[PDB]
């Protein structure tokens, strides 16, 4: 996972391209639910990722008030 | 004659056999230092 | 949300780097024990 978008000096592997992309899937059948996943509840391939999964649940929950509020 | 011949076949030995050990090294340590550059590369790919 | 992870990830980045700061460590005695040992040899 690092040299494969190391040498395409890539920063993500979304940027990376799918023929790569499916060349290390052919090996890693697992990578599959972060790479094919739609819409993976988790931003796959990221660090703080799981962090953006919370501040939006905070959002998610302040405009739940304030629509209601008013 | 088997003074010599036998006492040459030392450096023979000796001195084409130590330049063998640098492909190692060569083989060794340049493939290894590698993984440092693929760090540091993967480092800005945390970001 | 955004700066959260912009400013979580900064913080990440910064701790590899020594992890890798020990690991670039490594070359230099990497160095000295493929090459010394060889020096006494051809003298």
């Amino acid at each position: 996972l690092t040299e494969a978008c190391a040498a395409e000096r890539v920063v993500r592997p979304h940027q990376l391209s799918p023929a790569a992309q499916t060349a290390l899937l052919r090996r890693f059948p697992a990578l599959e639910g972060p790479l094919r996943h739609p819409r993976p509840v988790l931003q796959p391939f990221d660090i703080a990722a799981e962090v953006a999964f919370v501040a939006r649940i905070q959002i998610a929950c302040l405009r739940a008030l304030g629509h209601s509020i008013r | 004659r088997s003074t010599g011949r036998s006492a040459l076949a030392v450096l023979i030995r000796a001195c084409r056999r130590i330049q063998q050990q640098l492909q190692r090294t060569r083989r060794a340590l340049f493939q290894r230092s590698n993984a440092v550059l693929t760090s540091l590369h993967h480092v800005r790919m945390l970001l | 949300e955004r700066a959260a992870v912009l400013q979580a990830q900064r913080t990440a980045a910064a701790a590899a780097l020594e992890n890798a700061a020990l690991q670039a460590a490594e070359l230099p005695v990497d160095i000295e024990r493929r090459i010394r040992p060889i020096e006494q040899q051809v003298h």
